[PDB]
């Protein structure tokens, strides 16, 4: 179940979703939670005390953000999403979101030109760490492109 | 056209961004009239919420128009957050709509929009036009930012837009006149009193 | 140009083409009639005063005669209400759309139910443009010609409807706002100083001052004036000069040139009062030549730097006297500010109207009581001019200069008027205005409109707004309530927005007091408000001022004792001497509560003559003891330091010796001064340790009657249970205790209230107390303290603000007694109800709800007690220096501080 | 001695001049003409005020000051009225057009039949004697109108459901508001009054093109003029 | 007596004609009033 922050109905839909799922088992995902820090707040008292199923799963889709309470953090584990560290980073993160069989279809060039798709972006998103040199502005070439 | 074009068959939408007056409200418009389709414009502010936008939204599925909001940064941010989902529900609906199997002899189709299933014509479409060099404009969260397809429209030719203008008006010297035109324009701006 | 001629002619406005006078705005009006029938939306840009207001009003009316189409103008000042009141609100639960002004007004001219589209409509947009309210309009200013609202409503734009804004500058709005709309710039040098004179000249002649022999006076004055009025004359040099000067605000041509009018409006006045009181001989053409000559001049003085101080005032006089051919006083070195024009039509001194009063010996440091003063004097000659005119005013200086008190004496002097004090704070919105206006005003419909009214007849309302400046001013340079307060004085009144109907102004006024914008928290008022009101500056009395003052004060106050008189002439000056000192040497750099004013040196003349009260004899050793408390207890109370304390101890000791030989020092100025009328029946000096040793008995019986907690005595907590005590006996007697938590405060409030037989009353605040709490709480207090007749001391701390709205509440109380829109509706009726219980119970014979409610704030002044609790921060006593200005001008400051 | 003349000639109108009514579907008789009544009245009272600029006004004061009163009180009684009057026709035509809000609202029904009975008593006694200055001269008739328009307003506001239901049968009705949306239910049996709403409910589309009884859409036209003819035109009766 | 009289009305009619008065009046009307929109009744007439 995935909730986006930000509105009282997002609030109560999450609240829903997080009880039904800590029985279930489900997981619950919630976006941009960084938007609701007193929110934030309690939503770490309240899953303090839960026993919540061995399957249960919640993830906090946020931005680093000094906004962001202590508390949660300590409570929660912290992974940071950031640009690749270099070109060879870049392209393996690639060629992983990709799955293999869409690589893999009839055609046998379509490979390559995937191949040097990665090439192109890992140059491009690894340029925009020489802010002035690499491009004029620092452009938000992601996963999207 | 041709980065609008291409996000409309992705089902995605389509953002215009930019300084004031380079002519991206009437750039969609223009598009979505060369199509017949019915372009609503909406000034959005502060006050566009989740359940406005919500509503804006049921009635353009409905209808099967076009969504043009300008101004679009000017929501806060948590109301952009929470307007993503309603985005992402419709182009889910919209490309749903595209496969093959699905024809108009089954059921319609529809999607989630405020605690109700509502229709979702083909036609429809959102498109958001914003300048993102205004100080104290709201950034749009990234899970938003990813349902459009943005294209910078910076500099309009102007040249090619007076000539075209006084050509069609009926001016035998369009040309000359036009290339008189702009560069006097260039000279105020840049000669004149700030 | 033949219509707009014409307009001009019955606007008493001045017409010109090319280069004669008015050539300039006429040329204006054409391109903004140009710019009119290319653009759909249209800004006038220009500084405040530069004829824009004019230019479109007079092009809608040569529009109207010339085509045959009437014009209407709907006048909008989309800064004076918020933006959900401009535009309109959703409701947030029933989902259910409320109009705002502007869109109230666009919808009505839509659907045309009486004829709306056959009109030529103009929605001028009045106020300041910021890009917040006016990117609403970006699609009404494209091609889209549309509204769009967030309930999904379109609305388009009628093809004879011209949205216009008239504004003086455009430094916040945006690119995409500026480029939408056709610009006309309006520069100052459009609108000439000829054309203002022009104008008064001819409403002059042709308008009556009364509602001829008033217009015969008014055309014989307008003939003596004209010389004068004419380009490089006596006025237009005086003005060119004047703006070389410095002013406590920023000048404007058209506020002086307002503030003139006004003034030869009264001297027209009263010449027509001179020749009613003398019904055989009137006025004749030589004497009414001189008088209005001097007046003239005497007006240039007044208006051109009666904002500035002494010494601005003097070099004005003496380039006006280097200038003029009108004659003048002869005196060598007396500037002519000091002289005022007697209707006789001669220069007469204004010392001759300060007479060397005796005040009673009862009435001394009354609040009413006025020791007259050549400022004192000039200023309430001014005030009462531009007040019988109605004119709006505002009085600026420094805290305790005496704006209240010069306004309310040249009040006095008015009676068909009524004042209502109002307290700005850095809160203030214009809801606090229109609580006022529901409280003693009217709305009525008359087939003009509606008209809001004050309800007693024949008496105009003036309201005295105490901190104008204050209010917090946006990011994009607008106070609120200032806008608001323009609207009403230009205008003539206001927008109610609960149906969006235009309310006109009947029998209201409007006068402001302010420090220097240059003070912390104060902000500097809009040009545009500021052509509006008159500003004269009164300054704190000098040396000589206050020695005039306050000896006389204690003249009449040693009466009691005669064998004390013969120190009537030292007391004063080491009083005043060591008020000086105190005043250059704590200033509000250090500190922002170190304000030192002529209010204190009140309160010491007050202390001292209560002390002195009840006593039969007393040796000079006795007078400078009290002197030295008083002295002790008005100073050093508020100071945070301890080298401050000990620069107050010894200068107290020095002044004392210097200002009083031959006295022995131990026996009148021995170190622990105390006095308390607790251990007998007259406020006379105790003992530390029969003090300590009745303080522990009253605390034993306190332990078993209202609260036990057991307390530590020691010298300072005998001291803080004396101020305590000193303030709990005083009316509207207000405390503002400072010091670390912990330290006792509350605990000796308490006990100090239980022993001067006050209720105590604490607001019992947890996690969910909203504004309603907050308000049904006072509602409580101001019950059982004014209709009860129950003396209460409300102690609240810092920790129970919790809303900025508590903060003016609170502010309004403490300053007025009263807070205008408490209790309203059933809350009311039973208020009044339970007034006329105990205005019946205490004898008194009051039945109407005017003077029902008056004795009811009366009753809370006298009864209620309000103790204020804080930590002694920097950041948050400067914000509160501000956010609560009352809390530092009506409660006396006390630092507990830590223990040391 | 104009002012005289001015006096007998704004009399001999006024005791003249009558109310133009009209059948409304055989349930009443409405009135037309608003715009004629109000310019008559605004021209009458700026008659009286130049009059009261003049010279001789003393003399003829008190039987001016009369005749401003009565035009006052003529302007302040019809300025409700026709609001009124407007309010109740597209009420009218949604209380007893439509069955599904007989169930769905029972007490805004009583409501309005209440008014609609007073509404029509009130409107009989104006059919009685149709002068202005006799319907002027009811005891209660200006209180009765502003406690009328107060009632109807407050009927207005309790339509929110049923216009949200409407708009979910045509989905276009989204970008109209509830009381334009009140108009078009109200008067759909009178399409002379659709034609204003149109804009809002199609990109080009700012009027239709119906025949003389007003019962078939033969096309539509845009602002400019511009007219499309259907091929088979719509039939507003089936 | 008076308690029988006041209850005998209260009993056959439901209500005390004299009972709310005054400010009694005032704020039984208020309350009348927000019970009603609470009930879903938009009434503000004293009578209704
Ligand atoms: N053509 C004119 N001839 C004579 N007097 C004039 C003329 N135009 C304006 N005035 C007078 O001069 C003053 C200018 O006021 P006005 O309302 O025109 O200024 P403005 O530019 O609109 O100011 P603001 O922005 O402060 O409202 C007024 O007292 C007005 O009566
Ligand atoms: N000429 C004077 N005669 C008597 N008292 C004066 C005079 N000048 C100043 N004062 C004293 O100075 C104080 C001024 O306080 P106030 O008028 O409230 O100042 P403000 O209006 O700036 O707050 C008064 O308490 C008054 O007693
Ligand atoms: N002079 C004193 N001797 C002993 N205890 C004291 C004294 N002053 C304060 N206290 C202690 O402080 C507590 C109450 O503090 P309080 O007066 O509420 O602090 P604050 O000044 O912050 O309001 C009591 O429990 C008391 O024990
Ligand atoms: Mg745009
Ligand atoms: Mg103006």
């Amino acid at each position: 179940t995935s909730i986006a922050i930000g509105s009282a109905e997002g609030f109560n839909q999450a609240d829903k979703a997080i009880n039904t799922a800590v029985k279930s088992g489900r997981w619950v995902m919630l976006k941009n939670v960084h938007l609701a820090p007193g929110w934030l707040m309690q939503l770490e008292k309240k899953l303090h005390s839960l026993q919540p199923h061995a399957c249960f799963r919640l993830f906090l889709t946020m931005e680093i953000n000094p906004k962001v309470p202590v508390n949660l953090l300590r409570a929660g584990r912290i992974f940071v999403f950031e640009p690749p560290p270099g070109v060879k980073a870049n392209m393996l993160r690639t060629f992983s979101s990709i799955p293999v069989s869409r690589i893999c279809k009839s055609p046998n060039e379509r490979a390559r030109l995937y191949f040097l798709l990665a090439w192109f972006h890992a140059i491009i998103q690894e340029r925009l760490r020489y802010a002035p040199l690499g491009w004029s502005k620092k452009y938000e070439f992601g996963e999207s492109d | 056209y041709l980065t609008m074009t291409q996000a409309l068959e992705a089902r995605l939408g389509g953002s215009p961004f930019g300084p004031a007056g380079t002519g991206k409200t009437e750039s969609v418009k223009a598009l979505g009239h060369q199509l017949g389709r019915f372009v609503l414009v909406f000034n959005c502010d502060e006050t566009f919420d989740f359940q406005a936008m919500g509503r804006i939204f049921v009635g353009l599925c409905q209808v099967g128009a076009w969504g043009c909001f300008d101004e679009f940064n000017r929501l806060e941010e948590r109301m952009l957050s929470a307007v993503s989902q309603q985005v992402q529900c419709i182009q889910e609906a919209l490309r749903e709509h595209s496969n093959p199997n699905y024809d108009k002899t089954s059921a319609p189709i529809t999607c989630e929009l405020l605690n109700k299933q509502v229709k979702v014509s083909p036609d429809m479409a959102i498109f958001i036009t914003m300048n993102p060099g205004y100080a104290g404009r709201s950034n749009l969260p990234d899970n938003l930012k990813k349902l459009f397809r943005s294209l910078a429209m910076t500099k309009p030719d102007r040249q090619l837009i007076a000539q075209v203008m006084l050509y069609s008006q009926g001016f035998r010297t369009a040309e000359v006149l036009a290339n008189k035109i702009v560069p006097f324009f260039k000279l105020c701006d840049e000669q004149l009193s700030s | 140009r033949e219509e707009l001629k014409k307009v001009c002619q019955e606007m008493y406005l001045t017409y010109g083409d090319g280069e004669e006078v008015g050539g300039m705005w006429v040329e204006k009006v054409l391109q903004l009639y140009q710019i009119t029938q290319i653009n759909h939306g249209l800004m006038m840009v220009g500084p405040s005063g530069s004829g824009k207001s004019m230019a479109w009003r007079v092009l809608l009316k040569a529009l109207e005669r010339l085509e045959g189409v009437e014009g209407v103008a709907h006048i909008i000042d989309p800064k004076a209400i918020s933006k959900d009141h401009l535009y309109g609100t959703l409701d947030p639960n029933t989902r259910e759309w409320t109009d705002g002004l502007f869109t109230h007004v666009l919808r009505k001219i839509i659907d045309s139910v009486r004829g709306e589209l056959q009109k030529r409509q103009w929605i001028v947009f009045d106020g300041d443009v910021d890009p917040e309210w006016v990117e609403n309009l970006n699609s009404v200013l494209d091609d889209n010609k549309l509204l769009t609202l967030p309930n999904g409503e379109r609305l388009s734009l009628p093809p004879n409807v011209r949205i216009m804004f008239e504004v003086q500058d455009l430094k916040y709005a945006t690119l995409a706002t500026v480029s939408r709309c056709g610009m006309v710039w309006f520069s100052e040098d459009v609108l000439s100083t000829d054309m203002i004179f022009n104008n008064f000249l001819a409403r002059l002649r042709s308008i009556p001052l009364d509602e001829s022999p008033m217009l015969q006076i008014q055309r014989d004055a307008a003939t003596i004036m004209q010389p004068y009025f004419t380009s490089n004359g006596l006025v237009t040099k005086a003005l060119e000069h004047a703006f070389q000067l410095e002013h406590i605000m920023d000048l404007t041509r058209l506020r002086c040139l307002g503030s003139l009018f006004s003034m030869l409006h009264q001297a027209c006045r009263n010449v027509a009062q001179y020749n009613a009181n003398h019904p055989d001989f009137p006025m004749q053409i030589e004497q009414l030549e001189r008088y209005i000559q001097r007046y003239l001049v005497y007006a240039i003085l007044w208006s051109l730097s009666g904002d500035s101080r002494l010494k601005m005032r003097a070099e004005l006089g003496e380039y006006i006297r280097r200038i003029t051919t009108v004659p003048l006083p002869t005196a060598p070195n007396i500037p002519i500010i000091d002289y005022e024009v007697s209707i006789s039509g001669e220069w007469s001194p204004w010392q001759a109207k300060v007479p060397q009063i005796e005040v009673e010996t009862h009435k001394v440091a009354a609040p009413d009581v006025v020791v007259p003063t050549l400022d004192t004097v000039r200023h309430e000659a001014l005030l009462y001019t531009w007040l019988a005119e109605h004119k709006p005013l505002v009085l600026c200086g420094p805290p305790g200069s005496g704006k209240t008190m010069t306004l309310f004496s040249a009040l006095r002097a008015l009676p068909d008027m009524e004042v209502v004090g109002l307290n700005f704070s850095s809160a203030t919105t214009p809801e606090l205005l229109l609580k006022t206006f529901d409280h003693y005003c009217e709305y009525r419909r008359t087939p003009n409109g509606v008209v809001l009214a004050p309800v007693q007849l024949g008496k105009w309302l003036v309201l005295f707004c105490d901190e104008i400046n204050l209010p917090d001013m946006d990011k994009y340079g607008t106070q609120r309530v200032i806008s608001f307060i323009r609207q009403m004085v230009e205008h003539g009144g206001f927008y109610r927005t609960s149906d969006q109907t235009w309310v006109k102004l009947e029998r209201i006024q409007f006068v402001g007091a302010c420090n220097p914008p240059t003070d912390p928290g104060r902000k500097p008022l809009s040009h545009r408000f500021l052509r509006h009101v008159p500003v004269v500056y009164v300054d704190y009395p000098g040396p000589a001022s206050l020695t005039q003052i306050y000896g006389t004060f204690n003249r009449a106050m040693l009466r009691l004792i005669p064998s004390l008189r013969t120190y009537a002439e030292p007391l004063t000056a080491a009083m005043v001497e060591f008020y000086t000192m105190s005043q250059e040497r704590f200033t509000q750099d250090t500190q922002p509560h170190y304000i030192y004013s002529p209010r204190e040196m009140t309160r010491w003349v007050r202390g001292i003559f209560e002390a002195l009260r009840p006593l039969e004899t007393l040796p000079v050793e006795g007078l400078i003891r009290i002197w030295a408390h008083e002295a002790l207890r008005l100073f050093q109370d508020r100071l945070v330091e301890d080298e401050e304390r000990r620069w107050t101890d010894e200068n107290i000791d020095t002044v004392a010796l210097k200002h009083f030989p031959n006295i022995d020092r131990e026996k009148a100025m021995s170190r622990p001064i105390l006095y308390s009328n607790w251990l007998s029946k007259d406020y006379i000096p105790v003992d530390q340790e029969e003090l300590r040793d009745y303080v522990k008995a009253r605390l034993k019986v306190f332990y078993e009657e209202e609260l036990d907690v057991p307390l530590v005595l020691f010298n300072e907590v005998l001291d803080h249970v004396l101020r305590i005590d000193r303030i709990f006996r005083q009316p509207q007697g207000h405390l503002l205790l400072i010091g670390v938590s912990g330290a006792g405060k509350t605990t000796l409030s308490r006990f100090v209230a239980w022993m001067n037989g006050l209720s105590v009353y604490q607001i019992k605040v947890h996690r969910k107390y909203t504004g309603e709490d907050f308000d049904e709480d006072l509602r409580t207090v101001l019950r059982r303290s004014g209709c009860k007749n129950e003396k209460i001391a409300f102690i609240m701390d810092e920790s129970n603000v919790l809303d900025s709205g508590f903060l003016e509440r609170m502010n309004t109380l403490l300053a007025n007694g009263e807070v205008p829109g408490l209790f309203e509706g059933d809350e009311y009726a039973t208020l009044m109800t339970q007034c006329k219980e105990g205005a019946q119970k205490e004898g008194l014979m009051l039945d109407s709800h005017e003077e029902l409610y008056k004795w009811f704030t009366s009753q809370v002044i006298r009864n209620l007690h309000v103790v204020f609790t804080m930590n002694p921060s920097s950041e948050g006593l400067k914000d509160r220096a501000a956010t609560s200005p009352a809390l530092f001008n009506r409660c006396v400051l006390n630092w507990f501080g830590d223990w040391s | 001695m104009a002012l005289e003349e001015f006096l007998k000639q704004i009399r001999e109108v006024w005791n003249t001049y009558e109310l133009d009514l009209v059948n409304y579907q055989n349930k009443c008789r409405l009135i037309r003409g608003w715009d004629d009544l109000f310019n008559k009245v605004k021209e009458h009272i700026n008659s009286v005020s130049a009059m009261k600029l003049s010279p001789y006004y003393k003399v003829f004061e008190e039987d001016a000051l009369s005749w401003e009163d009565k035009l006052n009180r003529i302007m302040a009684l019809f300025d409700v009225w026709i609001d009124v009057q407007r309010r109740w026709v597209y009420l009218e035509g949604i209380f007893t057009g439509s069955a599904d809000i007989k169930h769905l609202l029972p007490v805004e029904t009583q409501r309005f039949q209440s008014i609609s009975t007073e509404f029509l008593a009130l409107m009989k006694k104006v059919s009685k004697s149709p002068l202005v200055m006799d319907v002027l001269n009811i005891q209660g008739v200006q209180r009765s109108l502003e406690r009328l328009a107060d009632l109807l307003g407050k009927i207005q506001k309790a339509l929110g459901e049923y216009l949200e239901r409407e708009r979910s049968s045509f989905p276009r009705f989204y970008f109209v508001g509830d009381e334009d949306l009140l108009e078009i239910i109200g008067n759909s049996k009178n399409v002379a009054k659709l034609q204003k709403h149109f804009k809002k409910m199609f990109a080009g589309v700012s009027s239709i093109i119906l025949n003389e009884d007003n019962s078939v859409v033969l096309g539509i036209s845009s602002r400019e003029g511009e007219e499309v003819m259907f091929k088979t035109p719509v039939s507003i009766t089936e």
